[PDB]
Parts: C-alpha cells; structure tokens; sequence
C-alpha cells in the first residue's frame, strides 16, 4: 500500500482548480 | 412696437416600465503544460455555456 500513499501525496501536492463563471 | 412678457409654468408627470430576455451562449477553451522536476503533464479543456 506504499505505492497507493505515494499516489495519495502526489495528488495531495496539487489544486482540485477553481469553478469559475463567464455567463 | 410692440413688447410681450410670457411666463409659464409645466408640471410633467411621467410613467415607464419595462422587461427585458437575454439568452446568452458560450464555448470556452484551455490547454495547459505542467513541469516539475521530474512530472511534466499536459491537459486540455472545452465548455459549453448557455444563459
């Protein structure tokens, strides 16, 4: 399961982005 | 000759209304490069929009 928390880290190290918009 | 004074006072009260509809459509685009010391990655997005 080491490699599944080295996945989980790597998506941790990142942005879910923003919702934006330009109606 | 002939000299004329006039004065005149005009009260306007006045009325309005309105409506308005607007259908608003719209397409977005996007792409994007990532890098970092050894993840680079790339992505590409398209959005539909109606109003």
């Amino acid at each position: 399961t080491q490699e599944e928390h080295l996945k989980e880290i790597m998506k941790h190290i990142v942005k879910i982005e923003v919702k934006g918009e330009e109606a | 000759q002939s000299t004329q004074n006039t004065d005149s006072q005009t009260r306007t009260i006045s009325k309005n209304t309105s409506t308005s509809r607007t259908h608003t459509s719209e397409v977005h685009g996007n792409a994007e490069v990532h890098a970092s010391f050894f993840d680079i990655g790339g992505s590409v997005s398209a959005g539909f929009s109606n109003s």
